[PDB]
């Protein structure tokens, strides 16, 4: 499994970790460390941007609050100020590996187990990893989208499928 | 003598066996790594639930049946009284409590924790658990009324039936995004 | 083991407290440092609430004397939820490093009380247990400034002109 | 009196009525009157109106559920 035909897979990616298709083009993870850290920080993006995604797209879509970049309702330093007092402990846990000073006990800090069902393997583990990466991908459209078209997502989706060959990359 | 943890791979401490009910490995701030502040918390812990519990079916109840709200009753009832009358009452129950008895001595040791009134023999290792959590859930309760009684300032059946009503204008989210 | 004497006067100290570490004076009644990886834990805090309550004390102080006002008038002089969005900003990495040692993910292994910041190699124990000594004071102090402001309502300042010319009259 | 109202239903109800404004939003009226609002009457005659619920129809719903336990 290679993201183009035959590029030669890079040395340091063998194929043990999920969601390897030997890219890694400006060898980033060359050193063994360094691969372990971006394992955990690809993983976390991913579900970052899967809440994000379902987040912006949820608000337009199923609740009909309005687009997404539009913040002149609320006051952003007081939520900002209330989501980093209560972001803080979480991420300060997390990175940690647990709650003790020397903290590097308990569980896994990218797999710590909150699975009631019991469903974590390499397959779902490589599934996660997909649709992370397919929710990033959409992020940075949403992003761009937003300073090239000025409209709203679902708007854009509007105008692609009312007229595709007419309203495209090449508005 | 299997038991669950609080958190998913954590390891308990070593002195938190599962000897004694609702023991889910949960102590890391170490304040019970002694055994006899272990016996003490045990008995508070057991003595702050059952406050708790009385309190919460207290609070809740007679603002269902339009008596009051909880947190605005000093302004019919004099707190002055009420705290003299009630410290007279309790102090002889409270004395007896903690004394273990009626002697001065103690004497007719009795267990402070779970003395025998019991009428129904329903005391198992299992019971002991079920009271323990009930509980807890009714200390985090407490704490839900009164910060819910200050963000708010409803009572606490108002404040489920508004969050009934209107889920998304009624919730912990909008409520602090407000001045408050 | 103490050298330097007790809270109390004739008082034992604690069976978990041996003299060993700095300004220990054999004070836990209530027995929270038991377990001593706790007890470690717990001297990383105190140091820290120490260093942090002498830049407060300080702070509630020499902005009064130079004519700004008390430091409950401090809201008015800034916008109260701007400068602590920035705060919780800027606490955010620093605190993350000073908890994990370094700024890699699998931590560090300095000393996290005790960085190494010392061009004037000034650090020996008397230091240390100086360090904590001056701390307690202004923590004392910092419990004093807010219970003062409760039960009157002047100055910090204005209160200790009250009890010079008002000894007998002053609580 | 003594004042027996079925609640829970009351608060379907209303929800049922408030649908067209977030829950079935491409939806422009409510199912049915029943729910609440307008009469519908077609000539002089009703066709719907809101059916409400009150001790009455209480005491019959906890019979109806009696009788089929
Ligand atoms: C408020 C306190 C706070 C703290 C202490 C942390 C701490 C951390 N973050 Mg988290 N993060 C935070 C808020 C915080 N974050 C917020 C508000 C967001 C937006 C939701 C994120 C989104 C985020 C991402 C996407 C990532 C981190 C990562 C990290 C870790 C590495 C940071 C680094 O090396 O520089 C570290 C544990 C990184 C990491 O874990 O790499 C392994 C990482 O990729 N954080
Ligand atoms: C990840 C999945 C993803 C999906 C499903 C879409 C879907 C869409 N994009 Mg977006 N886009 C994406 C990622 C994505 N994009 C990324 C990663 C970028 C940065 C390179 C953009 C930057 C972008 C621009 C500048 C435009 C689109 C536009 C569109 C729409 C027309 C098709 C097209 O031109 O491309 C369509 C709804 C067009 C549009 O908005 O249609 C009105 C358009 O002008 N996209
Ligand atoms: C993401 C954080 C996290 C996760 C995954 C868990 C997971 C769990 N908790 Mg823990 N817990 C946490 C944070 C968390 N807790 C926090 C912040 C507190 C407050 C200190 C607790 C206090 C707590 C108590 C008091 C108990 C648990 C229990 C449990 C188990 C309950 C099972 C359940 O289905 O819950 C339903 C939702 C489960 C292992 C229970 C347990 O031990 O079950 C075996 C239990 O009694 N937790
Ligand atoms: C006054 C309330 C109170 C007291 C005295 C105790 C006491 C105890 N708990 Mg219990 N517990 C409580 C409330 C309490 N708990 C609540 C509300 C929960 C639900 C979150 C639990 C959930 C729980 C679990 C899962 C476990 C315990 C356990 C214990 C025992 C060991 C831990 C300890 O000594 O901490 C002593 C506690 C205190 C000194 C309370 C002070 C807390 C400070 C002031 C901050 C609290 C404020 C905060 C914002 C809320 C000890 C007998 C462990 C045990 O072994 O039980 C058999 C155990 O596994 N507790
Ligand atoms: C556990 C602690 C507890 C405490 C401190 C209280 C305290 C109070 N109750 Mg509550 N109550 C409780 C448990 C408690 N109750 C429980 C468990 C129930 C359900 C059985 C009730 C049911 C109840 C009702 C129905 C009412 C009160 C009322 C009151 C208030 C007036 C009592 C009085 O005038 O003289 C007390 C004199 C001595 C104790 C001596 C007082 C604040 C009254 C009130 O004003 O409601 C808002 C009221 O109508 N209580
Ligand atoms: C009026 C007299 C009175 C007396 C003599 C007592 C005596 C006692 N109370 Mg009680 N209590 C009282 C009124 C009283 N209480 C009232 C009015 C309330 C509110 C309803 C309580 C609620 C209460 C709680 C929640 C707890 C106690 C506990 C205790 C014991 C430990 C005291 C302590 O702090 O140790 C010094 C250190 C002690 C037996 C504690 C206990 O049982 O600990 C094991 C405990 O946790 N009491
Ligand atoms: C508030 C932060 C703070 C912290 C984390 C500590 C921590 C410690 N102190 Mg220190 N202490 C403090 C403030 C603090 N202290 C202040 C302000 C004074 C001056 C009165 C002292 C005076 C003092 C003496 C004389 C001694 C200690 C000692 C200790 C160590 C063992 C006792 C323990 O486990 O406490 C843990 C502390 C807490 C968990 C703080 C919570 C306090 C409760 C829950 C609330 C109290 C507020 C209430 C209004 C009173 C431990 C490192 C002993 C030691 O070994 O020194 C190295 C010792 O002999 N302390
Ligand atoms: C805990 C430490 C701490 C904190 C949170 C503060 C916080 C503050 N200081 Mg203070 N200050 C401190 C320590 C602290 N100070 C110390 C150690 C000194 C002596 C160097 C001062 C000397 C000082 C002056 C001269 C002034 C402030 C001012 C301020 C306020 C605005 C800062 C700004 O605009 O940028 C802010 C409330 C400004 C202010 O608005 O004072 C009321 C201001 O003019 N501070
Ligand atoms: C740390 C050392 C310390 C020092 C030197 C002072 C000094 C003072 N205090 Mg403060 N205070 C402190 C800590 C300190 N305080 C602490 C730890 C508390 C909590 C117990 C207080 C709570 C307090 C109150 C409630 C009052 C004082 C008052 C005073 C003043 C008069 C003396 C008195 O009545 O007490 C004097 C300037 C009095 C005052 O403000 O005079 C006008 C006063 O009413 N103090
Ligand atoms: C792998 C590799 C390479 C690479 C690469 C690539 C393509 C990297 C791309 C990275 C990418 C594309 C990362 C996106 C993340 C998006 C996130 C986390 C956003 C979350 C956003 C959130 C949490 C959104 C929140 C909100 O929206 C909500 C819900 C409502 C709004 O009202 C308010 C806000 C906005 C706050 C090289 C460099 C090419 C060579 C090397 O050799 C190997």
């Amino acid at each position: 499994l290679l993201w183009i035909p035959n590029a030669t897979p890079p040395a340091h990616l063998t194929g043990e970790f999920p969601g390897d298709r030997g890219f890694d083009p400006l060898g980033l993870s060359k050193d063994p460390k360094v691969f372990a850290r971006m394992r955990i920080s690809e993983v976390f993006h991913g579900r970052l941007a899967m809440l994000g995604i379902v987040g912006c797209v949820g608000q337009e879509w199923l609740f009909n609050k309005g687009a997404w970049f539009d913040y002149s309702d609320f006051d952003l330093p007081r939520l900002g100020l209330i989501a980093l007092q209560v972001i803080a402990p979480l991420e300060y846990w997390r990175g940690n590996g647990g709650f003790s000073w020397n903290g590097n006990d308990g569980p896994d800090r990218s797999y710590p187990g909150f699975d009631p069902l019991g469903l974590t393997t390499e397959d779902t583990k490589l599934r996660e990893i997909k649709n992370g990466r397919l929710a990033m991908s959409a992020m940075l459209g949403l992003e761009v989208q937003s300073h090239i078209t000025g409209k709203s997502p679902l708007t854009n989706l509007g105008d692609h499928l009312s007229s595709p060959f007419t309203a495209n990359i090449l508005t | 003598k299997y038991r669950g943890l609080w958190f998913p791979n954590i390891t308990p401490p070593a002195y938190l066996t599962g000897e004694f009910p609702a023991d889910r490995g949960f102590d890391p701030a170490g304040l019970a790594a002694d055994p006899k502040v272990y016996e003490r918390m045990r008995i508070a812990e057991v003595f702050n639930g059952r406050l708790a519990m009385l309190a919460i079916v207290g609070c809740v109840y007679p603002e269902l049946l339009g008596n009051g709200v909880w947190f605005e009753v000093w302004n019919k009832v004099d707190f002055y009284r009420f705290a003299l009358i009630s410290l007279q009452v309790v102090a002889p129950l409270e004395y007896w409590r903690g004394n273990g008895g009626f002697g001065w001595d103690g004497e007719e040791k009795y267990d402070r924790s779970y003395p025998g009134f019991d009428p129904c023999n329903l005391t198992t290792e299992y019971t002991k658990a079920a009271e323990i959590k009930n509980g807890r859930l009714a200390m985090i309760g407490m704490f839900g009324l009164e910060v819910q009684s200050h963000v708010t300032a409803q009572g606490p059946v108002a404040n489920l039936i508004e969050h009934l009503r209107h889920p998304l204008a009624a919730n912990i989210g909008a409520n602090l995004a407000h001045p408050w | 083991g103490h050298k330097d004497g007790v809270w109390f006067p004739g008082a034992t100290p604690p069976a978990h407290l041996t003299g060993e570490y700095p300004a220990d004076r054999g004070f836990d009644p209530l027995s929270l440092a038991a377990d001593p990886t706790v007890y470690a834990r717990m001297r990383v805090s105190e140091v820290f609430h120490a260093r942090l309550s002498m830049l407060a004390i300080v702070g509630a102080i020499v902005p009064e004397v130079l004519g700004k006002g008390a430091w409950f008038e401090a809201g008015n002089s800034v916008d109260g939820i701007k400068l602590g969005f920035i705060a919780m900003a800027i606490a955010a990495p620093t605190e993350y490093w000073r908890g994990n040692g370094g700024f890699n993910w699998d931590k560090g292994a300095a000393d996290r009380s005790y960085p190494g910041f010392d061009p004037l190699k000034l650090t020996t124990d008397y230091t240390k247990a100086a360090e904590i000594k001056n701390g307690r004071l202004a923590m004392a102090g910092l419990l004093g400034l807010t219970f003062q402001y409760l039960a009157t309502g002047e100055s910090p300042l204005a209160n200790l002109a009250a009890h010079l010319a008002n000894p007998v009259g002053a609580n | 009196a003594i004042q027996l109202q079925p609640v829970f239903a009351q608060w379907i109800q209303n929800t049922h009525y408030l649908a067209p404004t977030l829950t079935a939003f491409n939806l422009v009226s409510p199912t049915t009157p029943v729910w609440g609002g307008d009469v519908v009457s077609i000539s002089g005659k009703v066709a719907m109106m809101p059916i409400k619920l009150g001790t009455a129809d209480f005491l019959v719903h906890h019979i109806h559920a009696f009788t089929i336990h």
